[PDB]
């Protein structure tokens, strides 16, 4: 936010029974997501006047009927994007945001990511969305192992 | 494609007759069964890849591509014939328009 | 090149009296801000390529160069 | 061949593995066997997903190949410009094709060029010529008054400006657009039909909006580009290329277009009492202009469609929308086209 | 890499740093590798009883990282807590396939021999440390050179070297075994220690200088 | 701040030269130089000790006063007893580092003895403390598992641990330590909307609590238990919020009501050939799911319903209207929208 703007669509998207045997989800919000989300809600953030890259996962979620068919699952997708968006920001810019994220907060994202993946797999409509999130499932685990080690290094 | 072939020279590809239980053989058999099922599913996709034998969701996709919409409680055999007839629709002449009454009877 | 920092240009063909295209090429390059040289096309072996890119002394552009 | 989630495949594989022994039933996350099975199941699921996507792509490619109805590539942007002279012209000058036009604005460095020569009549003061953008895509849709200079000597030219925006510049057609075009083509095989004349007139890539009006003994065709201005060359090309679909025993004419004007006033109650400034009003007005200008002659203005278009913004921000003037749907005449005029938007 | 060291009686950390790294000033960073409180070395055993994890005494094993890895913060963090696990991680971990150690020796240069096993409960057996290195070396020696389906040139020509048990064939077999053992970069070198041929059976032994 | 060996040694040499005229040689190996170097090394060691103490103080010392416990990856330990066939007749030796292997094959855990123990001349039993080799929760073992000793003997019969190993400890990062303290400090807030919400959520069977605030009275209602609120839950939660309510401000607790909505909508489709039973059933299901998922005190805006229903497919839907829905329906704070009866007509 401090350095460069963000797309309008992502800003609009971010601001806002079934159970898996292996996975047990929970709604524990990360500490970093608590503060970053307030900035997105407030107007103090640059934003572009045009949008591109329609192949992103955000447009896939908007196109499908996940909002009305499964708003609870739609809410979890926003939570995953919120934590995912914040951890991208700190490395590129604003290193002061470090020492506000822990391995437990990142670990629970995979639990929610796998929990919603099973529900999306019951229908063939969400194949594109399932193909994207599974790629990030292995991405977060690498960050979890290195996050304690990177924090001490910095 | 065979999981027994091209796997490894030294790995034991047959169960041990000395003892009934063999976790290695069970794991190899399970992996081979899964990959053989995947191979059968891939081979089974040949019918689904052609309009002449597409069924279920694939035939619905074909109808959507051609613009012919599936009717409620319509089977695949009649639906394919209806798609073929509609693609070769004969209309414009007075006799053809009169002959088209059979679909509106 | 630096599209953002460079405005619209009206470079003339006859800027150099009876000069070679290389002499006119130098004016367009505006050295040392842009590097120009002839080298083999690694991406397409069997033919040459003409390179005209911003100077690699920038931090990110320095990282962009392949390491040997 | 059917989609299956990772968990079901993993459970089936674990159940198969457990047969014949009981020295394996320990599948905690720390176990390496569970990790290997998870990786295998993930690869199988990805293979199934890619297989389904490739099957869909192959169906599309077969549809392309069978009827030779190739997808439309990137479409060039073009429009009109006005040339202004210092003094009235005394001699018939010549303007060869390929003359470049460039915008002095740094935000829109895209160039334009001509294709057909133009001759300025004697004792003239202004002339209108067509310019075609070299680049194809969204960059060609520049705002109004973007082209300022001809990027040449311009000895007899003071300034150049465009009174209308560029809308023909569009990206590659999506899958849905190609599907609709193919459905129209399939339904268009029977000539001497309105749905057939629709495809016959729409076969030219430049044409976007098109409508056909029929009477007892005459057929009339109404068509226009995205900008909404028919051209003589387009009419000639339509006449030349439509001979394979025209009715044999009935005359056909391709002409007629009129810009119908309407003023839209709407009241918006934002959920957040704060941030009700004029910037968001300007953004909403621009969105409404883009929506209304995108309509065609065949389409007609609908209150519910406008509500859906404006309410594409998240419902948390905009809580209620109402129209002070618009209360009933408006039926566009076949020759005319509805589009934005002067729009006024206010909070309350 | 890191050199093992044992605390000597009435020894100080400064002398330990000076003996290996030369300059005693490096001891300030060396203590962080061992993860020790201010009582770095204490002779009294009951003193260590209060907090054995964060203390060291006589007879305990220390870690001496090389100079290049001494300044790395990641090396400090890893060596602070892993302690004895460093050797296993340094030599790696792999699945154990020595289900029948008695059987695979009877069939040399024969396929369908090795297989997985089970240790603990409900989990496939795994090997680590020097045992993993020995298992990998034995598998490489048994594996023929041009049989694997990927990354070829892995194995040896031991199956083809059977002959008339003459001395030249014995030296050829020795050289083949030495090349096979020295293929891995982890092992420094190898050399024969004894030769013995009697009748129609070849016997011998080799020594390998494994790093650390 | 801390100073290195060189600075202290140079200061000592300079002061010695300033004060002492009898000493001029400072070659390596000199007794005086060795003494000064030893003193400087000890001073630097004390400086490093103070540095480590300050690091510990800034990291967790200030928080240690408050009620919370720190963990330092202490390896698991516990008491273990050993028995013999007959009473001893000698002082048997138990050297440190003796390995008490686990009898159970499924448990690869191992333990070691830090300190030596001397058996009594005639005691038939003795209890010693043993520490695990591996840290973390993995070192925990259930009762009756340690029954083998590597340094076996004829007199030794068996080993057993009556009490389980409870001292297994794992260390978390500083952020995890600080987050619990922040939660504890934040929980102490009272007489606010967020504090009242947190206090209500502390008690089990409390979810989706909504608070409505006014200058006259404060009303709180919820549908925590299966969409309904019981009288006993109201009685329990009234008492709990007494500590959380503002002083001198009335507190009220009530139930949650619902207002079913009857709608008979009509939809016009561009391509009438696509209509069918499945399409209308899906549209009705989407409408009823959207109407069911409404937040508390959320007005039923017709514009939002139009946007939701028309967002299913822009190309498919061409016009929409409601036969039995005049305008947006306003609801009280305690009401929630529900789907009573829904009908969809295709044109």
């Amino acid at each position: 936010n401090n350095f460069i703007p963000q797309p309008q669509g992502l800003l609009r998207f971010l601001n806002t029974s079934f159970v898996s045997k292996f996975y047990t989800p929970q709604l524990q919000l990360s500490e970093l997501a608590k503060k970053v989300l307030t900035n997105i809600k407030t107007d103090d953030i640059p934003v572009l006047e045009r949008e591109f890259n329609d192949n992103t996962i955000i447009h896939k979620a908007n196109d499908t009927l996940l909002k009305v068919q499964a708003p609870r699952m739609y809410m979890i997708l926003q939570s995953i994007v919120l934590e995912a968006y914040a951890i991208v920001n700190c490395f590129v810019e604003n290193p002061s945001s470090l020492k506000y994220l822990t391995e437990e907060d990142v670990s629970i994202t995979r639990e929610n990511l796998n929990y919603v993946a099973d529900y999306l797999g019951n229908y063939d409509d969400y194949n594109s969305v399932v193909l994207d999130l599974r790629d990030l499932d292995l991405c977060f685990s690498a960050i979890e192992l290195q996050l304690p080690l990177i924090k001490k290094e910095a | 494609a065979n999981f027994l072939k091209n796997l490894h020279p030294l790995l034991r590809r047959d169960r041990n007759k000395k003892d009934n239980q063999d976790p290695n053989f069970a794991l190899i058999d399970a992996l081979n069964e899964e990959m053989n099922q995947v191979e059968k599913d891939a081979i089974e996709s040949k019918l689904q890849s052609s309009l002449k034998t597409s069924t279920s969701e694939y035939l619905d996709k074909f109808g959507d591509w051609f613009g012919v919409y599936r009717k409620t409680d319509e089977k695949d055999d009649v639906y394919r014939a209806r798609i073929i007839k509609y693609l070769l629709l004969k209309r414009g002449t007075n006799n053809a328009i009169i002959d088209a009454i059979k679909d509106y009877l | 090149s630096w599209d953002e920092f460079e405005k619209l240009t009206e470079v003339s063909a006859f800027t150099n009296f009876d000069g070679s295209l290389k002499q006119l090429m130098d004016m367009v390059t505006a050295r040392p801000f842009n590097e120009l040289f002839f080298k083999n096309s690694e991406k397409t072996p069997g033919k040459a390529q003409l390179v005209l890119r911003k100077t690699p002394f920038n931090p990110t552009e320095w990282r962009a160069l392949d390491m040997i | 061949m059917k989609t299956r989630k990772l968990t079901n495949i993993l459970s089936k594989l674990i159940d198969k593995t457990m047969a014949g022994t009981s020295k394996i039933t320990d599948f905690t996350p720390g176990s390496a066997s569970r990790s290997l099975l998870e990786a295998v199941s993930l690869e199988i699921e990805q293979f199934y997903i890619l297989t389904k996507e490739n099957i869909d792509w192959g169906i599309q490619e077969g549809i392309i190949e069978a009827f030779d109805f190739q997808k439309r590539q990137s479409k060039r942007a073009y429009g009109d410009v006005t040339i202004q002279f210092y003094q009235p012209l005394d001699m018939r000058m010549y303007i060869p094709a390929g003359t470049t036009f460039t915008s002095t604005r740094q935000e829109y460095p895209q160039q334009f060029e001509t294709l057909v020569d133009y001759y300025a009549e004697p004792d003239s003061t202004e002339i209108v010529v067509e310019v075609y953008c070299k680049e194809t895509g969204v960059a060609g849709n520049v705002p109004e008054g973007t082209i300022n200079t001809i990027a040449s000597g311009s000895s007899l030219i003071r300034s150049v400006n465009n009174e209308y925006s560029f809308n023909t510049g569009t990206k590659e057609e999506s899958q849905e657009d190609f599907k609709r075009r193919f459905h129209s083509f399939v339904e268009s095989r029977g000539r001497a039909t309105n749905k057939s004349v629709r495809y016959g007139a729409l076969q030219i890539p430049d044409v976007e909006g098109v409508y056909v009006y029929e009477e007892t003994g005459h057929i009339t065709v109404f068509a226009h580009d995205r900008n909404g201005n028919l051209s003589d060359t387009l009419k000639e090309d339509i006449i030349d290329a439509l001979q394979d679909y025209r009715p044999s025993g009935i005359m056909l004419d391709v002409t007629g277009v009129e810009k119908e004007e309407v003023n839209v006033s709407a009241t918006v109650t934002i959920s957040n009492k704060s941030r009700i400034g004029d910037t968001l009003q300007k953004h909403i007005e621009s969105v409404i202009r883009s929506y209304l200008n995108n309509l065609k002659t065949s389409d007609d203005l609908i209150i519910t469609d406008l509500i859906q278009a404006i309410m594409n913004i998240d419902d948390v921000l905009i809580y209620d929308v109402s129209f002070d003037n618009l209360d009933e749907n408006i039926i566009v005449p076949p020759q005319g086209i509805i589009r934005a005029g002067e729009i006024k938007v206010e909070l309350k | 890499r890191f050199k093992k060291h044992v605390v000597q009686h009435e020894e100080t950390m400064q002398a330990i740093a000076q003996r290996y790294y030369g300059d005693v000033s490096y001891w300030i960073d060396l203590v962080e590798h061992n993860n020790l409180k201010y009582p770095y070395l204490v002779e009294t055993d009951e003193e260590k009883m209060k907090d054995p994890e964060r203390l060291a005494s006589t007879g305990d094993t220390l870690i001496i990282p090389i100079e290049s890895d001494l300044t790395d913060v990641s090396a400090k963090e890893i060596n602070s807590r892993d302690k004895d696990v460093l050797v296993e991680l340094a030599l790696g971990r792999d699945l154990n396939i020595t289900a029948d150690e008695k059987y695979f020796n009877e069939h040399g240069t024969s396929d369908n021999i090795l297989a997985f096993s089970t240790n603990g409960n409900g989990d496939l057996d795994t090997v680590k440390g020097i045992d993993n290195m020995k298992q990998q070396l034995q598998a490489r020696l048994l594996t023929p050179r041009g049989s694997l389906m990927l990354h070829p040139n892995y194995g040896s020509d031991l199956h083809n070297l059977f002959g008339l048990n003459i001395p030249e064939q014995a030296t050829l077999i020795e050289m083949e075994v030495l090349r096979t053992l020295t293929s891995d970069n982890r092992v420094k070198s190898a050399n024969l220690i004894d030769w013995k041929i009697q009748g129609n059976v070849y016997s011998g032994q080799f020594s390998v200088e494994i790093k650390s």
